[PDB]
């Protein structure tokens, strides 16, 4: 259950990445494939090298997905339904796999919001994440 | 742990720049906000009812002093945390009973702490090269529970 | 999201358990406390010995409440919610317990329920108790 | 792991009475059914589209064989798991990146397919002694990942 606290920070948090978003996620997931090795084998079809054309478009659209569920923070479940069924059904996502790439969002997010990664925020911005996770495997509940 | 040299050089590297006296209390003060099931092995720090009284509450930095302390200490011996934690297991593991969990968790506020603290210098070899350092003190760190 | 097959087979299987349920409650309770030592730092004052009729006690409004879920299987974030308040505000309890306790429950009917335990129903039992606990941690989100 | 006599004879009594050819195929099977997302690394066993099919598979139960004969191993080694896990480890971890929460889980579903086989027999201290076998096996296999 994100507070309006929370959603306050999380908004917060969004408008400060503004136009980044999109570089951002690339970015968290060149992260998540370095750190996380196992991760990567959700995508062996994928150039994962430093400065992928694929790695960006991709961080593009995870970015999206993410300001679309900000957009519709009330409404989560019905707003990443498709996206909900692509990861449990057809890609079949580890869940533990959740946690790594929202770790490193926060952790690209800490590297670039120098003023907005307070603690209150952090602990907003990892409840959303958490939230948008749960939506994500809740096709295995 | 087996870092890389390029691993433990961007380990190191970084290290030396680190602000022991406030990092530690940080990563902790985070902690106990983001995960406040945390707070439960901290009570007797006094008060945690807001992430502003977690952050300025002086027992919060002073224990992390001693936490980052025990990093500091891992990172010194890479390819013997177990023996290097083992003492600190036996508190963790037998006596306080803390779910190894938490131990990732910390690992991962503290990465957070030094990609916030860092920035852009916090890249993602880096960032690569850290994830292996906390798993490998976490691992340590609940040996007494293997 | 449990399916309707979820749901007919956690209510079979609930069924089947019948006025058990309390006795299993605290069947999974102390297979809990032994597998898991970590877990009885939340019970310091129970005595935890077998037999113990705290753990009878408590193992019976755990059965009660996962009851509650089961009947209000459509509306379980309001039927947990004063449940969730306690778990995470008052008590603080680790996320990761509830993974323990679920296992324990669902080791326990398997323990009991050798017809009933079949591959879809322990499927179904599984996501059962984890939107049980995805209520139950809520308020950490 | 360190098991105590208590629960070495726990293990090794209950353990002489499985059914080796076929606890295996059940513990694989129902983990394909439960986290299916472990279906991933089994999609040449052919049809998974239901339960049925998953227990029937007969390349499922075969492999679970397989897998069944390596916990035996490990009971036969329980103060030396690392060792004896060593090539699994490099299999599961070098090659086939298979995430090690995933061991703890077929772990706990070796778990339920015990307690459903033998019942009241699976009391709960044979159940923390085989918690502490599996838990033991599972961190061995994850070893790699050290
Ligand atoms: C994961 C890496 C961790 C490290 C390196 C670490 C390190 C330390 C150190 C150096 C001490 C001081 C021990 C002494 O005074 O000799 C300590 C104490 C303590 N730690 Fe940790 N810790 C970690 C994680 C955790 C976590 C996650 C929790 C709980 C959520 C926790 C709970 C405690 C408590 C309650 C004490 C005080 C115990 C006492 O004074 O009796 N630790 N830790
Ligand atoms: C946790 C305890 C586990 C044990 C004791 C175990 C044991 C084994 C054994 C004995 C083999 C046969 C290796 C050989 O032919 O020499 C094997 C293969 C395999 N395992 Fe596991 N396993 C475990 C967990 C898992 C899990 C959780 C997964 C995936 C979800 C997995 C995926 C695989 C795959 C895909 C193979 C075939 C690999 C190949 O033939 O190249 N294993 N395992
Ligand atoms: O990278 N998540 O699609
Ligand atoms: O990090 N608490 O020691
Ligand atoms: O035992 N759960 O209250
Ligand atoms: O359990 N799969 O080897």
């Amino acid at each position: 259950v994100l507070s309006p606290a929370d959603k306050t920070n999380v908004k917060a948090a969004w408008g400060k990445v503004g136009a980044h978003a999109g570089e951002y996620g690339a970015e968290a997931l060149e992260r998540m494939f370095l750190s996380f090795p196992t991760t990567k084998t959700y995508f062996p079809h994928f150039d994962l090298s430093h400065g992928s054309a694929q790695v960006k478009g991709h961080g593009k659209k995870v970015a999206d997905a993410l300001t679309n569920a900000v957009a519709h923070v009330d409404d989560m479940p019905n707003a990443l339904s498709a996206l909900s069924d692509l990861h449990a059904h057809k890609l079949r996502v580890d869940p533990v796999n959740f946690k790594l790439l929202s770790h490193c969002l926060l952790v690209t997010l800490a590297a670039h919001l120098p003023a907005e990664f307070t603690p209150a925020v952090h602990a907003s911005l990892d409840k959303f994440l958490a939230s948008v996770s749960t939506v994500l495997t809740s096709k295995y509940r | 742990v087996h870092l890389t040299p390029e691993e433990k050089s961007a380990v190191t590297a970084l290290w030396g720049k680190v602000n022991v006296d406030e990092v530690g209390g940080e990563a902790l003060g985070r902690l106990l906000v983001v995960y406040p099931w945390t707070q439960r092995f901290f009570e007797s720090f006094g008060d945690l009812s807001t992430p502003d009284a977690v952050m300025g509450n002086p027992k919060v930095k002073a224990h992390g002093k001693k936490v980052l302390g025990a990093f500091s200490d891992g990172l010194a011996h890479l390819d013997n945390l177990k023996g290097t934690f083992a003492t600190l297991s036996e508190l963790h593991c037998d006596k306080l009973h803390v779910d190894p969990e938490n131990f990732r968790l910390l690992g991962n506020v503290l990465v957070c702490v030094l990609a916030h603290h860092f920035g852009k210098e916090f890249t993602p070899p880096v960032q690569a090269a850290y994830q292996k350092v906390v798993a490998g003190v976490a691992n340590a760190l609940a040996h007494k529970y293997h």
